[PDB]
């Protein structure tokens, strides 16, 4: 090797060795991630070095938690990470399609064909496939039923059937709650709070907020029926002077006067809050809740509790906007001019205690633009799995809402797109028809893996589905219970159009780039 | 080999309970006698 | 031809220390074996005839107990499936407080029978669905097995009778005395409002006199001594302060600026006069006892001694809050004299010595109060810790009874009836799930079997007799541990009863843990790191 | 993880798909190494041993033995190729390529969930059909010198340079025709392969006689005998100790002299028997005697023989007894008890050739030798070894061709025809074994693929051209290694041994079927 002559302690894989290494790594990743695809997939166990336990079948989580030290594996992991970051779904299909593309390309490369022709065929097939995907998408009015169908199609593949059924309603209701007409959906306005005291089926949607902290004063009321919410970002604790003030006295009486007069600055703001509370509610019927992003010293807590005011300190920064949108008040950075119009309203505020941790509920809002999903489970790994599932479901529903189109699932679009590619292959000039055929065969991996996970045989199910599609022309997928061809649109198995487009683009790009790699070098030492 | 493994498994089942191994051994020997008798009963001759 | 290379793909890409287990034999059977071994380790402590276990953790700390949750907590469990089982047991302990050993036994039996079913030919999904169906059927059946209800909780005798069974599994020899003690302590607490707080029961452990000398006190006991000279008060008017018993100082920076000789000669005298005035102002309200959460100054202590004021210093803020709840006072943030509403009243505060330790007792006389304290005697620290665990179990049982008042027969009667009816239901269900349902029913036999094994009798005879009696129509018949031969008796007359919520939650959590373990198909374990604990655990 | 690892902690186990993947990877690696060997357009490989010896070769078996491989599946394939070389003497590279391609094509369908058993059933059905077609396509023919020359060329051209191959063709064909008896098996032991290291590689030739790597020891002994009587004997003419520990006892110096003189009487009797025979046979100095002895001759007997003008050799090879009796025509003697002129061989020229330190003896101009020698000449040791391997392969090819009168067209034509026949027969196979039949046909198609690839042409274009030509015309068209166009191997003169093809089919199918059915590799013999 030329490189080894300059750097003796350098590792080099060149010519067919680079292709062999890359394809072997891709095939290993594909073999690991085959069993994830579909609701009939196998659940995986990931034990960390510290002993933590994670149960998942998510492609991205599995890739990040596999003990792998391979370069091509890192490349595919980054591709899947981008897939998860943008669309939130399709990482397992991403890895499967990349691996199958590389394998089908190798099938022709090993017979003396140059990878450039395969890449040209890949680009032509990708263009035709994108055109077919545009042709086959189903534009629909995203009512509640379609969103429920999409959420089911995601969650059933992510979690248990009954848990998925509950999470469908939760996710769809939350998304419909936070969604403004003709406006991008902000997923930051859905707080994912997890509790660890009941069953997994107890996960629900609260039309309000749940805060992981409670009142720090024992005498504060534990339950307020009609509450005025004051979302503020004002420090209510003692603060040092920025210019190294210091005190100087000549007697104990002077020390007492200085002690009493050093709290006046905070006491003025506390008195402003108390005066506003008295003005707004002159009776004991209504309640007053103060949620502060900064700390509150015990003296201010006592002064507030003397007036029957519940005060929560050190709230999260996002909670300012969340409470502003849900309760309807306004976050305040000062009390220079505060009026009854700056106060939010909540129809019920109460505190919940779970072991050492305490939680505060804010429900019965008028029209909460920000809501929260409360994850409940007996184990930490159950909570993590449900969090991953609800993230996937929220991404799926948001994607479905974003563009009024949706694609039939169960691998039907893969089969139809492969058939269209086969039909279009003669129009491609040159030997790029081999690349087109390889792309179609790689696209056909999804029904194959679904048949494997459902327990059937690849060839029989695939030929049955392809024959049904050719004879009828409909979009027929894989029936995971019977193995017969089935129309995915009729049963309500929907896939995100953006997810499919991203899959095609990313898989084709990474496969083309990997196939053109002829040397792997490690000579930076 | 497979038969020995299976018999030892079904014996472990009883050993988990409060049965002494001697009772299991006696039952196994009686069963073996009956096995031999049944095999000799269901056999057929051959014209060599 | 002398070595087997690693297969290309994932086998070569694995890290040096990682482990990958895939497939039935490599993953599911190994997990079932580990869970079965854990259940075997914890089995022998089940029931009143359970045997204590000396468990020594990594810090050479003794733990002699027959509490399954404590044993698992002090055990360095390493197998992750056993980790799920332990987490389920701990969740059961958190939710209810009793039934952890039931969770272990049921999960182990379920996983053993699941392994059997997988061996005979059933798939994992079919076993899981059968287990879930059988769990639903068991939860449907369970309310129909309720025999009696608490029907009152302000009483002493019947509350003690109810709590006897919960603290009969532990401290089997002497449970009537403990039942009476815990019943008195709980009845003092639990006012007209239906809310019952477990933390309102305090346990004080004083060594020397044997557990038969333990008592219940309507108040709080602190293992401290009075700071001042006064050591006994008969009509206490306690004033509680969260601030140190000293003149408060500026929070920014204190600097006594002296510019003349008169200021230098008068500063200390004026400070002392101010301290005396503050102490006398506090005393003039009638407060003859002062409790503070911070340090005590020398001059403040002197002037308190001058006016005959009893001083108690409590370092823990939790103790301060509990004392405020007990006496009815408000922890003042400053050293101002307390108004009449903020001053707490206790019928007697005095310094006493029990055995060797000096204690300060805030004693009431009415059979009421916010907080009640149980003083525990004994001859060993470990014995008192075990008695404390038994008291905790009894208090949790009382809290559960406050939540739900329904009860089911104990001693395996409920388990046997559940097994019988689940088997009857599964005999009618067609399809392959009948095997899983029948195995789920049979898994209930592990409770009476464990009870009989620990008691020292033949388990099979007891189980056969239980089936015969339950077929006759007696749903309240369980194992009689007061016999040298396999015998059964009605458990409603014997008063051996278990909380409905405990059985419900234990069954639910055990089934959930079993099916969660069964769901795992592949295991990818990283190399065990040598890090000094995760940063989350500090 | 596994049961074996549980019982034996330090046990290496590859189970289920892992074993199949390991075996297929090893086979593919061996095939990738051995692709470049196939065809006359192959590339020389230089193999350096631990001691530093240099070996130049293209032989598949020779390359396999010198490959630095320690893999189980590689060992299995190497043993199969070793048997192939031992019995037929050709087809080792084709053996490895066909095995590797069979495994690859089988994996192509196995990775799609198909069970290996179906592939093996398809393999056996396709093997039966291919054997039937091979019986159909062979060319039965009485084989004169021209066909043998063509076969020897088809072997040696792929083993050595074109000119050296052309010389070796005449050498091997002439030698085989020389030793070949009528309707009798050919004894390849009767062709001595002797090496000297003084001339160019093209100076190797055939001697219609015998060449011995040793010469006469006594310097006065004659160097060149024109007309020679050959005496082949197995009698020790050196001093022999008594078996029963005799020892000598004397009392005076004269008695010691008498005993010393008398102790050589036994050997002198044999020597004088030889001398009397020589004097009786030839009373003049025109003729001469050459005495080849398998056992040693002490200097006294050598001097006594040299006094009578007799050339004689000692410590000859065991096979040389039969070689001389078949070449010269004498009788090998284990004792001189009754020796007659009727037991003397004949040779029209005997001369000694000196090459550096070592000596050589040439026996030539025999009447009608039934045992000849092949004289390898070259400037290097590795050149001599390469020529020796090439000559061995050519001898095996010619002998195999002589054995069964049929012969098979080469250049991969028979592979293409068999693949097309299997494709046509595929619908007659019931079940999913049609996939195995297709895999077997594709594996058989590897030979034209590798030939075209080594020649530098496009693999797929050349293959489709050959297939289209064969389908349209129906002839047996191969791959032309100069142009890439289809060519009729039968007319051009590229012939393959029928037995080699049959053995290739049988062995490759058997080993592929056996490997495909392996689901666990275990090494748990330690401790
Ligand atoms: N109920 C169903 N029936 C048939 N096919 C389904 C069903 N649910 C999902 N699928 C198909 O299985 C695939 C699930 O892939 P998934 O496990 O979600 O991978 P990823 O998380 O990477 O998207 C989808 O492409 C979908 O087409
Ligand atoms: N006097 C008794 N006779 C027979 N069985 C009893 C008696 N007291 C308790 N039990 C049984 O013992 C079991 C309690 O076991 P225990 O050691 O408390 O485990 P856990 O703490 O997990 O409940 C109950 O199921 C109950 O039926
Ligand atoms: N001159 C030629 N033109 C075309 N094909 C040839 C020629 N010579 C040999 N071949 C083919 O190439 C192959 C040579 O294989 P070879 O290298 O001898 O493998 P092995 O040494 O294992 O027998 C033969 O099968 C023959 O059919
Ligand atoms: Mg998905
Ligand atoms: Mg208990
Ligand atoms: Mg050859």
């Amino acid at each position: 090797a030329a490189v080894k002559t300059l750097n003796p302690k350098a590792e080099v894989a060149r010519a067919q060795a680079a292709l062999a290494v890359n394809i072997s790594a891709a095939r290993g990743l594909q073999d690991v991630l085959r069993t994830n695809l579909g609701p009939k997939g196998t659940m995986k166990m990931l034990v960390s070095g510290a002993g933590d336990i994670k149960l998942t079948k998510d492609g991205n989580v599995l890739l990040h938690e596999m003990q792998i030290q391979h370069p091509t594996a890192s490349l595919i992991a980054k591709v899947a990470t981008a897939q998860d970051d943008i669309t939130g779904d399709g990482t397992t299909s991403n890895v499967l399609i990349i691996g199958e593309l590389l394998k089908q390309a190798d099938l022709y490369i090993s017979e003396g064909l140059h990878p450039r022709i395969i890449t040209e065929g890949f680009e032509a097939a990708k263009e035709k496939a994108l055109q077919f995907l545009e042709e086959v998408k189903v534009s629909r009015e995203m009512d509640r039923e379609t969103l429920i169908d999409v959420a089911r199609t995601s969650l059933r593949t992510k979690v248990h059937a009954e848990l998925a059924d509950v999470l469908t309603e939760a996710v769809v209701d939350s998304i419909l709650a936070i969604k403004k007409q003709d406006e991008p959906i902000d997923l930051f306005m859905i707080e994912i709070m997890e509790m660890k005291h009941k069953s997994e089926t107890d996960t629900s949607l609260i039309r309000g907020l749940v805060l992981d902290h409670g009142a720090r004063h024992p005498d504060m009321k534990k339950r307020v029926e009609d509450a005025y919410i004051l979302t503020c970002n004002v420090s209510l604790e003692y603060e040092k002077t920025e210019v190294n003030s210091g005190f100087f006295y000549k007697s104990a009486e002077e020390r007492e006067k200085l002690v009493k007069a050093e709290r006046k600055f905070i006491e003025d703001r506390v008195k402003k809050i108390i005066e506003l509370k008295r003005k707004v509610c002159g009776d004991s019927d209504k309640g007053f809740v103060v949620i502060n992003q900064k700390g509150i010293d015990p003296f201010s807590l006592d002064a507030l509790s003397k007036e029957g005011i519940v005060a929560l300190r050190r709230a999260k920064r996002r909670n300012m906007e969340r409470l502003t949108l849900a309760c309807g008040g306004v976050a305040l950075n000062s009390f220079d001019d505060l009026s009854p119009d700056c106060l939010g309203h909540a129809g019920l505020v109460y505190e919940y205690t779970l072991g050492e941790e305490k939680f505060t509920f804010i429900e019965k809002c008028n029209n909460p633009r920000s809501v929260t999903l409360l994850i409940k489970g007996p184990n930490k790994h159950t909570l993590t799995q449900i969090k991953d599932a609800v993230r996937d479901g929220l991404r799926a529903v948001k994607n479905a809402i974003d563009d009024g189109c949706v694609v039939p699932g169960a691998g039907a679009v893969e089969v139809a797109m492969a058939e269209a590619l086969i039909k279009h292959k003669p129009s491609v000039k040159g030997r790029a028809q081999l690349g087109v055929q390889a792309f179609a065969d790689a696209l056909l991996i999804i029904p194959k893996v679904l048949a494997q996970n459902s327990g059937f045989d690849l060839q029989e199910t695939l030929v049955k589905i392809q024959a049904e599609h050719s004879e009828s022309g409909q979009l027929v997928g894989v029936d995971l219970n019977t193995g017969e061809p089935m129309v995915a649109a009729e049963v309500g198995v929907w896939d995100n159009y953006c997810v499919k487009k991203q899959l095609l683009h990313s898989c084709t790009v990474i496969a083309t780039n990997i196939l053109l790699v002829d040397e792997i070098m490690r000579a930076g030492m | 080999i497979i038969l020995a493994g299976e018999m030892l498994s079904v014996a472990e089942h009883f050993l988990e309970q409060q049965m002494h191994p001697t009772v299991v051994i006696s039952a196994y020997r009686k069963a073996l006698d009956d096995m031999i008798s049944t095999l000799k009963k269901i056999s057929i001759p051959v014209d060599i | 031809a002398l070595h087997v290379p690693k297969a290309p793909g994932f086998a070569q890409m694995l890290k040096e220390g990682a482990k990958h287990f895939s497939g039935l034999e490599e993953a599911v059977y190994r997990n079932i074996q580990a869970c079965k071994e854990l259940a075997q380790t914890t089995r022998t402590a089940y029931g009143p005839n359970g045997m204590n276990k000396m468990v020594i953790n990594h810090l050479e700390k003794l733990f002699v107990t027959n509490d399954a949750a404590t044993i698992l907590r002090e055990l360095e469990v390493q197998h992750p499936a056993a980790k799920m089982i332990v987490m389920a047991s701990h969740m059961q302990e958190q939710e209810v407080g009793d039934g952890t050993n039931f969770v272990l036994v049921f999960a182990g039996a379920l996983l053993e029978l699941a392994e059997e079913l997988l061996r005979i030919g059933l798939s994992v999904s079919e076993v899981i669905e059968g287990y879930e169906i059988a769990c639903r059927k068991a939860h449907e059946i369970l309310p129909n097995l309720v025999c009696c209800s608490a029907k009152n909780l302000r009483d002493i005798d019947e509350v003690s009778s109810l709590l006897r069974t919960s603290i009969m599994s532990k401290q089997y020899g002497n449970e009537v005395f403990l039942a009476k003690l815990i019943a008195q302590a709980c009845v003092s607490i639990f006012p007209d409002s239906g809310h019952f707080n477990v933390d309102n029961i305090r346990v004080c452990k004083i060594l020397g006199s044997g557990i038969s000398s333990s008592s219940v006190l309507h108040g709080m006991v602190f293992k401290k001594e009075t700071e001042g000279d006064v050591t006994s008060v008969k009509d206490a008017k306690i004033a509680v302060y969260s601030c140190p018993f000293d003149g408060m100082i500026t929070e920014t920076k204190g600097t006594v600026l002296i510019k003349t000789a008169e200021e230098l000669m008068n500063f200390s005298k004026g400070e002392e006069n101010l301290m005396d005035a503050q102490v006398k102002a506090i005393a003039d309200t009638g407060a003859n006892v002062v409790v503070t959460g911070g340090k005590v100054a020398d001059m403040a202590l002197h002037y308190a001694n001058k006016y005959n004021i009893m001083l108690v210093r409590l370092n823990s803020k939790w103790d301060l809050r509990r004392l405020c709840k007990t006496v009815g006072a408000t922890a003042l943030p400053r050293l101002t004299p307390p108004v009449l509403e903020e001053m707490g009243h206790c019928d007697s505060v005095y310094l006493s010595e029990v055995g060797d330790t000096q204690v300060v007792v805030f004693k009431h006389e009415k059979e009421d109060g916010a907080i009640s304290t149980i003083v525990l005697r004994g001859s060993t620290d470990n014995l008192m810790d075990d008695i404390e665990r038994a008291v905790d179990d009894g208090v949790n049982t009382f809290k559960v009874l406050t939540r739900d008042k329904r009860l089911v027969p104990g001693g395996g009667a409920t388990e046997i009836e559940l097994a019988k009816q689940i088997t009857s239901y599964g005999e009618t269900c067609p399809g392959l799930e009948q095997y899983a349902i029948k195995k789920f029913a049979e898994a209930f036999e592990a409770i009476p079997r464990a009870l009989a094994e620990n008691s020292g009798v033949k388990a099979n005879e007891v189980i056969s007799k239980l089936y015969a009696v339950h077929q006759e129509g007696n749903k309240n018949v369980g194992l009689d541990i007061e016999a040298e031969v396999p015998a059964v008796k009605d458990m409603l007359e014997a008063g051996i009863l278990d909380t409905y919520l405990g059985k419900y939650w234990a069954i639910k959590l055990a089934t959930n843990a079993a099916v969660t373990v069964l769901r795992v198909d592949q295991i990818i374990m990283a190399k065990p790191a040598g890090g000094p604990k995760p940063p989350s655990g500090k």
